[PDB]
């Protein structure tokens, strides 16, 4: 649900990002120096840790710490809530730069239009 | 599980809802009173009196069987007879 | 049930089962008992307002049209008794239901636990023996000579008789057996 | 196994009912069993609140979750659209079985032989009972967690189980 | 049998058959256990024309759905080692093309 | 303990399954506002939804339209 | 095996020389024992057969068979005692010689080393079953099917009479391990397919196939409860092991020949169990079934692959045990009621609660219940047949549906429901009845425990 | 344990990582396990210690069966019932220890998959590809055969293969 | 006592047979009984070899 | 008025709402009273037999004789030759034998193609 649906069903598709093909801009078009992102955790230790492959994300880290701190206070099933919170916010800032990324792409394809209809209003006039 | 009935538990239920009937005198009505013959009551009022009784009991009184009740002691022995009352 | 059917219904036999039924219907339409006996008392203020009509065949034509304005606002669920046909406690007692022929087929060790009550049944199986004759004869005697117009059954006339054909209608199984 | 706890007790409750009414089935005769029946109608009320999603009861930590992923994801939107709208007649509904059974006047024939008073039946609703409120907390912060959860999201998103409820 | 009275007195009261009367060809497909005929409170044509109609309409609003789908509007989720190429069962001999993801 | 059927009135209760029955409701209620005391991010969530819209061009890497 | 032959043909006169009552008790006593000294037939070797001598051999095929078939004869000598207590001691010991002679025929059957011996003791096997059906069957119609019967498989078979010899002409030697090692293809020729022809329309008429079934019904109906016993439970399976035996000299013709068969089976498999449920009469429901469970045999050796093989021999004993129990079910009621008709007694659940009780186990294991060896077989079959072709699947499904639901009808009619009024005979069950149920269904379980040892020689 | 061949069977070594408790909460399952030692290991441990000396007065050995090689079925002459017979048995002693070698490879990969856990799709690569080659060299020798297989049609398809690979390799050579 | 003598059939005799069943039958044989690894952590101390895992780099820890 | 009802044949015609019902012929009453007195007499008939205190058995119901031979022995007696059976037997008992043996065959002939032309997944399917 929300206003990007109507935006792209009733309205301009070619303006609203497509999320199965996103991204189609190049990572560095408009980024002068883009920063590649840091992964903590290392493969042998996710697999260590035998997290699901959809849980070895980029916030891998906070949820071995939180395994770990499960485990160990076994019988006080509440005793790991900042283990819990670290692991959340992690998962809300990988969220937040996702929602960056859609948003990016939204304004690359509108811009892209602006500049498609500007070279052809040059070459009518 | 539920107590079993009596003659004069059904007689008595029988009485009671008759009683609360508004257009048969409490007075005058006995077990052996003819709801047509000496109640003055018509088709239409038998019917609704049987179902009353269906009401009451809990139970279905089909309407070949119905029809022929005129009495509160012909309701009772329909009654018991279904029940297999025999006190 | 208990009752012979005749060959026909009467015309107020029929109003009478349609009064019934459409007020069974509109109690299950009107939950509640004080709505339910106000539209109960406009339904018989209907019956009543047709209920002095000495043209038959206006009578037949009011019959058929309210038959077919209860179809159409019949309700799709009414309620039924349990222990009535369409009910949910309809015949979950037949299981349990079991013929004293059945019980006639004991061990002597099993009659044995039952001194007193096979006695008894001694004693009934006697007496349906000594009357099975008068009962025939009775029958064979006040029947048509074309054969049974009805399903009707007579009395005994006699002061030693039984009412012929009651075997089983008297030693039918209990409504609650087991 | 949350819809265990809580549809296994809503089955005993029903089944109290029936028995007290001398195998009654019907909304439609039941009635006033608030009052004439205390233990079953707390329990009752317990077991559909908790069907229907109540904020911190045994069907929360599921059915809450369950609406916010099928939100969150790349679905269909009819299928969306219909297990919103199929979350509002699990409220409707349950209404109807506590309105149409327990509150108002008496429709059960005039005997009343109304007795919930067996322990047999008051212990095995109590046990059930007690895991339609706590189990689900419970099971929920002693599993490990299996699936990557909805951190973010708008907040009538958040609440809309609760609103169509 | 099912539309035979249920009230009467039938000799075979499950069945609802008397003794002697003729027997239904096809006896063995309308018992109470088997097809049914009864009247319904409603026209079969009715029944046939809102069953059809509502499970047809579901199709076409499903199908509809399925090529308007309902998302958020997110990018795609990124995993960190050439989106676990050795993870999901790639070959350790040959090596992946890279998948880079940058900071935002 | 026996309870003797009524007829036409309301049934005989017990003070055992009163108590027992308003003990539970009551159970239920406290522990509903215990949890929303502690635990209220669970129905309000914890983290706020971002606006896209206040995100600047410069910090998405968007150039201007001219350049 | 002529230990066990011998102890046949000493039945024979003990049976003859017995007191007038003690012949039922010698005969139950001495085939039970002849049964348990078959029993050593099981311990076979995963390489070659039992090669006893040069007439006889054994197999992982023929052992199974061969100790249904004398578990079978003290059950028929159970049911026969009950349904002939009036009839003369000359009479009496006529009906057990019949019985002995055909388990005499039947092992010896599934004991021949040789296509042509096989195919004699195999034909006589037809005169005391006729003997039985036409002498001893209660109803007019005894002899009709007496005549469809012995028509049948005699248009069948003497075309395989004429085809073997013709083979051994050609080839030297009818001996089984002979024509194994030197079998080479057929070629696809008019010829050929008539010699297939010939051989296999023999087994299809004795199987039966959909459309040459007809005998079955009438005769399995209108048998004694012996003859309906063994027409069933033993009969039937000569036309499997018959087919999976010949089937080593008709490939690779049996790849293109196979299409009318396959479809014939699968088929008359949908019909059959479609009749099943539409069935006036309990016995003609069972011997339905019996077409229906042969249908399904018949796909698995046409389909002809090691898992189809398994499959084929599980179903075949499966089916001899339960159609035999169902059978005997039947013919207690029949002995209360005198009449055939399915609706006309109800209520046997609650007149009858052990009756009952083995009523609900023969259907459960009718219709494949796991991990009953009929599911075994039926499961083994379906999976040989997908891999064959994935269609084949619908209709094994639709077979497996249609099977339950008349299973259950059948149980649901005769048990369940409320009990004849009029019907003031049902005396309690007899032990010997009882018993007959227990010896039936025992077997069938501890099969369950034991899968390997009817899984035929490809397990 | 020394009841099977751990090169046959093979399993790496288990880390178990030691118990490092942060709670003054005691541990319900480190008491039940005291108590299920207490209860029940003890006394099933002197049963069998009971059984086993039981078993050691009455010691006895069995052997296994060793087959030694006959000539097969290449160069058995044609119609020579003896030596096809000798070579039909070796070959069906032969196809059931290569089943029996299948189902050993099986094991292996299902006993890798649930020890692996949840990242079994790159830890049991190896038993994977082990599992393909037997099973492929496998469905090549045995594949088709039919309910009625024997050595002579085994011999038919594996000249048949012969040819096709000649041929394949004349026309890539070409 | 009731209860202490179903207990002690009910309870005590299926679990030593089962016991019995599994550690000197059952285990006895290869891969009947196959246990999933347990879990390993950055920071953990294999018992088996006196290992020491170690511990995971530095969080870019924020607030 | 009210919409009218629709009889079918799995949802017949209620007997309140039959217009025979109400347009009833004084022959029409005689008939009814003969199907009565055919119904007495059979039970009179039932009735005897049934509460007879000598009778040990079955009850012979000659309607449920007649209805199982006319079921099964009396059909090809009864049965000839048409266009209609004709035509019926041969769609019947030849259309479905004929169109599943298209459909597999069909399907066989593809599946031997893919595996002459070695383009089929077959990998891992020892079981045959
Ligand atoms: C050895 C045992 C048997 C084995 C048989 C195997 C094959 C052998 C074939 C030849 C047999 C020899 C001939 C016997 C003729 C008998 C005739 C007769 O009167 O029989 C009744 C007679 C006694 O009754 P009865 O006092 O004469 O009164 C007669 C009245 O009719 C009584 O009045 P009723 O009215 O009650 O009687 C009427 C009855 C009277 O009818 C009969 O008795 C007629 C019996 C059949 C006729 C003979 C057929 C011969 C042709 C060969 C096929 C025979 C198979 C059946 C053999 C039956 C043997 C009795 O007729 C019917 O009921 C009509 C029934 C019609 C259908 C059945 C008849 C046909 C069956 C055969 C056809 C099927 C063949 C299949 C193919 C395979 C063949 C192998 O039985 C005997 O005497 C028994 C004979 C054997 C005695 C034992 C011998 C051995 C002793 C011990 C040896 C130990 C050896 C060493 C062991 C080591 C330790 C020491
Ligand atoms: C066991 C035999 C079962 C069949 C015969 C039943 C006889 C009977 O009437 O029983 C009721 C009767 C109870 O008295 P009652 O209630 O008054 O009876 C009146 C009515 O009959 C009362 O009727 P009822 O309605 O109470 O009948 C109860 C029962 C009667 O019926 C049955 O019990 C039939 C059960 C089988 C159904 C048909 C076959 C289905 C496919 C499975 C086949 C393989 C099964 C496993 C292998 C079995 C190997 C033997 O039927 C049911 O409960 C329905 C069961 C429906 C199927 C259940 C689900 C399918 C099976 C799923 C599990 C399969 C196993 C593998 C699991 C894999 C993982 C571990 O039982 C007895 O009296 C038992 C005493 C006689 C037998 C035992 C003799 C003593 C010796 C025992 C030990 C022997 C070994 C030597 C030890 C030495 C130390
Ligand atoms: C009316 C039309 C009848 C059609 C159905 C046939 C049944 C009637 C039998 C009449 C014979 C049919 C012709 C049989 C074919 C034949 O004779 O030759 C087959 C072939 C040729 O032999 P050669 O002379 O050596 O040829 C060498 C070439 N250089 O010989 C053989 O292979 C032996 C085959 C035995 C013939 C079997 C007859 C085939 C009939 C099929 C059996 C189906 C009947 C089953 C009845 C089922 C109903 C209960
Ligand atoms: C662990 C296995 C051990 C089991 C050993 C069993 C050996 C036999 C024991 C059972 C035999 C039963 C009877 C034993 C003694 C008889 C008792 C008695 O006196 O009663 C007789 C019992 O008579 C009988 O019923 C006959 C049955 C006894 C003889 C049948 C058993 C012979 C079996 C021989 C077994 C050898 C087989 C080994 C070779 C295998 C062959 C394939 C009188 O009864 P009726 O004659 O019927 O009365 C009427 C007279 N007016
Ligand atoms: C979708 C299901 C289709 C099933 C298979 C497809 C086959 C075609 C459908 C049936 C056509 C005929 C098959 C056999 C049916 C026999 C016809 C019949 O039963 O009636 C015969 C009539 O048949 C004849 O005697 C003359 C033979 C031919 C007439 C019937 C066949 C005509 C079929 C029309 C051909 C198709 C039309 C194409 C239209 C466009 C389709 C794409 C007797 O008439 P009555 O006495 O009234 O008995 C009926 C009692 N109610
Ligand atoms: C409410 C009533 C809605 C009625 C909608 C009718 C169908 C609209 C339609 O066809 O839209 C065009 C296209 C989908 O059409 P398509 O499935 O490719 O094929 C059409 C031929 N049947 O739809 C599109 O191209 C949709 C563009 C967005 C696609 C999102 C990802 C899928
Ligand atoms: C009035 C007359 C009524 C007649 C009723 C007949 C019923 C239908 C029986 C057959 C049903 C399925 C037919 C399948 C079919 O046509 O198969 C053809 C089959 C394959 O041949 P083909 O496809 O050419 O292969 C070449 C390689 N690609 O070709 C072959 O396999 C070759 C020929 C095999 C069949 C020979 C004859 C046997 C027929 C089946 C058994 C007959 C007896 C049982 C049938 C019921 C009898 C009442
Ligand atoms: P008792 O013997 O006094 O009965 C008197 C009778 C009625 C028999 C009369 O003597 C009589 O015959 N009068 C003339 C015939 C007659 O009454 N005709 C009219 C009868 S039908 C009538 O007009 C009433 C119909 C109105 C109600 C229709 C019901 C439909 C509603 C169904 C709704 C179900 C869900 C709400």
């Amino acid at each position: 649900m929300g206003a990007h649906l109507a935006r792209r069903y009733l309205g301009d598709a070619s303006k609203e990002p497509d999320p199965l093909r996103m991204p189609t801009f190049p990572p560095d078009y408009g980024f002068p120096e883009r920063k590649e992102r840091e992964m903590v955790a290392t493969q042998q230790e996710m697999n260590d840790a035998q997290l699901m492959l959809q849980q070895r994300d980029y916030c891998a880290h906070y949820l071995i710490q939180l395994l770990k701190c499960k485990r160990d206070s076994f019988p006080n099933f509440l005793a790991c809530k900042h283990e819990q919170h670290d692991w959340d916010y992690c998962e809300h800032l990988d969220y937040v730069k996702r929602m960056k990324e859609f948003e990016r792409e939204r304004r690359l394809l509108q811009r892209k239009k602006r500049r498609e209809q500007r070279e052809a209003e040059m070459a009518r006039g | 599980d539920a107590p079993p009935l009596t003659l004069e538990a059904i007689k008595d239920r029988v009485l009671y809802v008759l009683k609360l009937y508004d257009k048969i005198d409490p007075e005058k009505l006995s077990v052996n009173s003819h709801f047509m013959k000496d109640l003055g009551l018509d088709s239409l009022d038998q019917v609704e009196i049987i179902m009353a009784m269906e009401d009451e009991f809990g139970f279905e009184i089909p309407d070949i069987d119905a029809e022929k009740l005129m009495c509160p002691q012909e309701i009772v022995d329909y009654i018991a007879d279904k029940k297999d009352v025999y006190e | 049930a208990f009752s012979a059917p005749a060959a026909y219904l009467t015309h107020q036999q029929k109003v009478l089962r349609l009064y019934k039924r459409a007020l069974r219907h509109l109690e299950s339409w009107c939950v509640h008992r004080d709505k339910y006996r106000y539209f109960a008392c406009l339904m018989r203020a209907r019956f009543d307002e047709h209920k002095n009509e000495k043209d038959m065949v206006k009578a037949t034509q009011l019959l058929r049209q309210a038959e077919e304005e209860f179809w159409y606002g019949q309700h799709p669920q009414p309620y039924i008794f349990p222990e009535s046909p369409g009910g949910t406690s309809y015949e979950r007692y037949e299981c349990y239901k079991v013929p004293e022929w059945c019980l006639d087929d004991w061990h002597p060790s099993e009659k044995a636990m039952y001194p007193d009550y096979f006695a008894k049944r001694e004693q009934w199986k006697r007496l349906r023996r000594e009357s099975w004759e008068r009962e025939v004869k009775q029958l064979q005697e006040e029947t048509p000579p074309g054969g049974p117009r009805t399903e009707a059954l007579p009395p005994a006339r006699k002061e030693g008789d039984l009412p012929p054909l009651w075997w089983h209608i008297v030693t039918r199984p209990r409504e609650r057996p087991m | 196994c949350m819809h265990a706890f809580f549809k296994a007790m809503l089955f005993m409750c029903s089944g109290s009912i029936i028995h007290s009414l001398n195998d009654e089935q019907d909304i439609r005769k039941m009635g006033g069993l608030y009052k004439a029946m205390p233990f079953t109608t707390t329990a009752l009320i317990i077991g559909s609140l908790a069907l229907t999603g109540m904020p911190y009861l045994t069907g929360f930590y599921s059915k809450d979750l369950i609406i916010e992923a099928v939100n969150m994801s790349y679905t269909n939107a009819w299928a969306l659209l219909m297990t919103l709208i199929a979350t509002s007649l699990t409220a409707a509904y349950s209404t109807r079985i506590i309105f149409f059974a327990f509150l108002g006047k008496p429709r059960f024939p005039p005997l009343v032989l109304i007795n919930e008073n067996n322990p047999l039946l008051i212990n095995s609703i109590k046990r059930l009972l007690i895991g339609s409120i706590f189990a689900g907390f419970i099971i929920s912060n002693n599993i490990p967690p299996m699936t990557v959860p909805n951190t973010t999201m708008p907040l009538y998103m958040k609440m809309t189980a609760l609103i169509v409820t | 049998q099912q539309e035979r009275d249920p009230w009467y007195d039938w000799d075979h009261p499950d069945l609802r058959l008397n003794w002697g009367e003729p027997i239904h060809w096809d006896l063995d497909m309308y018992i109470r256990n088997r097809v049914d005929t009864s009247p319904t409170p409603v026209s079969w044509n009715t029944m046939c024309k809102h069953l059809f109609g509502f499970v047809a309409f579901m199709l076409f609003m499903f199908w509809v759905g399925e090529i308007y789908p309902s998302y958020q509007p997110v990018g795609p989720k990124q995993y960190p080692y050439n989106d676990l190429y050795l993870e999901r069962g790639g070959d350790p001999t040959k090596e992946p093309e890279p998948v880079v993801h940058y900071e935002i | 303990v026996h309870i003797e059927p009524r007829y036409r009135q309301f049934p005989q209760l017990t003070r055992s399954q009163l108590i027992q029955a308003e003990f539970f409701s009551a159970t239920m209620w406290f522990w509903i506002l215990w949890r929303f005391w502690h635990d209220s991010d669970a129905v309000l969530g914890h983290f706020p939804y971002p606006d896209p819209s206040q995100w600047t061009d410069e910090e998405l890497g968007i150039l201007p339209d001219d350049e | 095996m002529l230990k066990i032959i011998i102890p046949t043909t000493m039945l024979l006169p003990m049976t003859w020389m017995s007191k007038h009552n003690m012949i039922w008790i010698n005969a139950t006593v001495h085939s039970l024992l002849i049964s348990l000294i078959s029993l050593s037939l099981l311990n076979q070797l995963g390489e070659n057969s039992l090669n006893f001598s040069l007439t006889f051999f054994s197999d992982s095929l023929s052992a199974p068979l061969l100790v249904l078939t004398t578990w079978l004869l003290p059950l028929m000598l159970m049911a026969s005692q009950s349904h002939l207590s009036k009839e003369t001691t000359t009479r009496k010991k006529l009906y057990i010689t019949m019985l002995i002679l055909l388990q005499l025929f039947l092992i010896m059957t599934f004991t021949a080393t040789e296509l042509i011996l096989f195919y004699i003791l195999f034909e006589a096997t037809l005169v005391p079953t006729l003997i039985i059906i036409t002498r001893w069957g209660n109803q007019t119609e005894r002899l009709n099917a007496g005549l469809y019967f012995l028509f049948y498989t005699l248009a069948g078979s003497l075309p395989l009479l004429v085809a073997l010899v013709y083979i051994q002409n050609t080839t030297g030697s009818l001996n089984f391990l002979i024509i194994h090692y030197w079998s080479h293809p057929l070629s696809n020729s008019w010829s050929n397919i008539f010699m297939w022809l010939a051989c296999i329309m023999a087994f299809m008429v004795k199987m039966p196939l959909y459309g040459l079934h007809l005998w079955l019904p009438k005769a399995h109906v209108e048998a004694p409860i012996a003859g309906s016993m063994v027409l069933a439970a033993v009969l039937l399976k000569l036309g499997g092991y018959g087919m999976m035996r010949i089937t080593t000299i008709l490939n690779p013709l049996t790849n293109y020949m196979a299409y009318p068969f396959l479809m014939l089976s699968m088929w008359g498999m949908i019909m059959t169990s479609s009749i099943c449920l539409r069935q006036t009469d309990l016995k003609s429901l069972i011997a339905y079934s019996s077409v229906s469970h042969m249908a399904l045999v018949i796909v698995a050796i046409m389909i002809q692959t090691p898992w189809s093989f398994m499959g084929a021999t599980a179903l075949m004993i499966a089916h001899g045990l339960t159609s035999s129990m169902l059978f005997c079910l039947a013919n207690t009621n029949y002995e209360r009621v005198h009449s055939r008709t399915m609706i006309l007694a109800r209520g046997l659940q609650t007149l009858l609660p052990l009756m009952a009780t083995w009523w609900l186990v023969a259907s459960l294991t009718n219709l494949a219940l796991p991990p009953s060896i009929n599911l075994i077989g039926e499961l083994f079959i379906i999976t040989a047949s997908f891999s064959w072709s994935n269609i084949t699947i619908i209709l094994m499904g639709m077979n497996m549906m249609i099977t339950a639901l008349y299973s259950l009808y059948m149980l649901i009619t005769t048990q369940r429901g409320k009990y004849t009024h009029h019907i003031n005979n049902i005396k309690p069950s007899f032990t010997r009845e009882n018993a007959l149920m227990a010896l039936h269904i025992l077997p069938l379980l501890l099969l369950t425990l034991n899968p390997k040892m009817i899984l035929g020689p490809l397990y | 344990p020394d009841s099977w061949d751990k090169d046959v069977y093979p399993e790496p070594p288990r880390r178990t990582p030691a118990p490092a408790p942060q709670t003054s909460l005691p541990n319900p399952v480190t008491y039940l396990t005291k108590i299920f030692d207490l209860l029940v290991d003890r006394p099933v441990t002197l049963a069998r210690e009971f059984i086993e000396q039981q078993h050691a007065k009455n010691r006895y050995y069995y052997y296994h069966r060793e087959f030694r090689r006959v000539p097969d079925i290449t160069e058995c002459e044609e119609k020579d019932i003896l030596c096809m017979f000798e070579a039909e048995m070796q070959w069906r002693r032969d196809y059931k220890v290569d089943q029996e070698i299948v189902n050993i490879i099986q094991e292996r990969l299902k006993a890798c998959q649930q020890r692996e856990g949840e990242s079994y799709r790159q830890n049991c690569a190896k038993e994977l590809e082990q599992f393909t080659q037997v099973s492929k060299a496998f469905q090549d020798r045995y594949s088709d055969l039919g309910a009625h297989y024997s050595a002579r049609k085994c011999l038919a398809k594996q000249k048949q293969r012969m040819l096709a690979e000649r041929k394949a390799a004349k026309e890539a050579a070409a | 006592y009731r209860h202490s003598i179903f207990a002690v059939t009910h309870v005590l005799i299926p679990v030593w047979i089962i016991h019995y069943y599994l550690k000197y039958h059952v285990t006895a044989k290869p891969y009947t009984v196959v246990e999933r690894k347990p879990r390993i952590f950055p920071g953990d101390t294999i018992l088996e070899t006196g290992e020491v895992i170690p511990l995971m780099k530095e969080f870019p820890d924020q607030h | 008025s009210f919409p009218k009802y629709k009889p079918s044949r799995l949802a017949t015609l209620p007997a309140t709402l039959d217009p025979a019902e109400y347009d009833i012929s004084p022959e029409t009453r005689k008939a009814q009273a003969e199907r009565l007195a055919i119904r007495s007499r059979l039970k009179r008939e039932y009735l005897l037999q049934y509460n007879d205190p000598n009778r040990l058995g079955v009850i012979e119901d000659p309607a449920l004789i007649r209805w199982t031979y006319a079921r099964s022995a009396n059909i090809y007696p009864n049965f000839r030759p048409t266009p209609k059976t004709s035509l019926l037997g041969a769609l019947f008992g030849i259309g479905p034998l004929f169109f599943w043996y298209y459909v597999f065959k069909t399907d066989r002939d593809k599946k031997e193609k893919l595996i002459q032309e070695g383009k089929l997944d077959q990998t891992f399917n020892i079981s045959y």
